[PDB]
C-alpha cells in the first residue's frame, strides 16, 4: 500500500492427497477428491511434503 | 443462536524436538447447512450423496 | 473477479487461509476462505507499542 507497509491478504493453501491417482477429474482443468483419494491434507507451500 | 457446547480434545498430541509447533491434524464434528450436489454408488455399494 | 476474488478463468475461486486482525496475520488454521484483495484503504490505527 501507499503507507510504506504491506498487509497479508491470504496465503495459498496447497493440498496433497493419500494417493494422487484417486481424484476424479472434472469438466475443467480442475479435479475433485473422492473416496478413492480420501480427504485432502491441507497445508502451506514449502512446508512438510507440500 | 445459543452457543455450541463441544468437547475440544488435544488427544494424540506429542512434544517434538525439531522444527516449529505445527497443527498436524484438526477435526470437528459439525457442519454448514447444505442440500445435495451428487449421489453415487461406491465399489462396495455405499450410496453416498455428496 | 470483478469483486476481486482471485479466480482462474473458469470462474472457480482460488482459496487460501484468511488473514484477520490489525495487522493481519496468516491464520494457519485449515479453514480456507476465498482470497479477496480489496480496493479500500488501509485505515490508520494508533501505535500500540514502540
Amino acid at each position: 500500500y501507499s503507507n510504506e507497509q504491506e498487509q497479508v491478504l491470504g496465503q495459498i493453501v496447497l493440498a496433497n492427497f493419500a494417493n494422487n491417482e484417486g481424484l476424479a477429474s472434472q469438466g475443467d482443468n480442475v479435479w475433485a477428491a473422492t473416496q478413492a483419494s480420501g480427504v485432502a491434507l491441507l497445508g502451506t507451500a514449502g512446508s512438510g511434503n507440500f | 443462536a445459543t452457543a455450541a457446547t463441544f468437547s475440544l480434545s488435544f488427544l494424540n498430541s506429542m512434544q517434538q524436538n525439531t522444527g516449529a509447533n505445527n497443527i498436524v491434524a484438526t477435526n470437528q464434528n459439525g457442519y454448514k447447512p447444505g442440500d445435495l450436489v451428487s449421489y453415487q454408488i461406491n465399489n462396495d455399494g455405499t450410496v453416498v450423496g455428496n | 473477479d470483478e469483486n476481486r476474488n482471485l479466480v482462474n478463468m473458469q470462474g472457480m475461486q482460488l482459496t487460501g487461509y484468511p488473514a484477520t486482525g490489525t495487522p493481519p496475520t496468516i491464520q494457519q488454521g485449515a479453514n480456507p476462505a476465498p482470497i479477496t484483495i480489496p480496493n479500500t484503504l488501509m485505515a490508520a490505527k494508533s501505535t500500540t507499542t514502540a
